């Protein structure tokens, strides 16, 4: 990603469209209570409009774990298929 | 002459005329296929110790 992203409870989805896992969000003013409901477990937190800006701050970046490289392992795939 | 009275064709060409081929065994299918599946097994199973899943589709961690 870039530095600085510009996304986070501004045209937010407010509910999941599955029925595997259940998304309530309740946009008040400042924050915002997140309902999420997946199989016997649920959780029922606060999430702020600035503290999903704060989210992107440090990135994540993925790489993938391959046995030998991503090239390989995606011509064994081709193979394998 | 009596043995000319006797059938010209021999004990033994009856034997290798009638038993030609040795026949298929019925547990030859089941062992050589038991033998190629426990490599369909392997492979592709979740469940084995030596899957192909992690070196087809690497993982993302």
């Amino acid at each position: 990603l870039t530095t600085f992203t510009f996304s986070g409870l501004q045209d937010a989805p407010v509910a999941a469209l599955s029925g595997s896992i259940k998304l309530n969000v309740a946009a008040k003013a400042g924050k915002a209570e997140v309902t999420v409901a997946a199989g016997a477990a649920k959780a029922a937190t606060q999430v702020s409009a600035a503290a999903l800006r704060k989210l992107s701050g440090s990135k994540i970046s993925l790489a993938e774990v391959a046995r030998i490289s991503v090239l390989h392992s995606s011509i064994q795939n081709y193979l394998l298929s | 002459d009596r043995v000319l009275s006797l059938p010209a064709v021999s004990k033994n060409q009856v034997l290798e005329n009638v038993f030609h081929t040795a026949p298929k065994a019925p547990v030859e299918h089941l062992e050589k296929m038991v033998s190629a599946n426990s490599k369909v097994y392997d492979a592709l199973n979740l469940q084995s110790k030596r899957v192909l899943i992690w070196q087809v589709k690497p993982a993302l961690f």
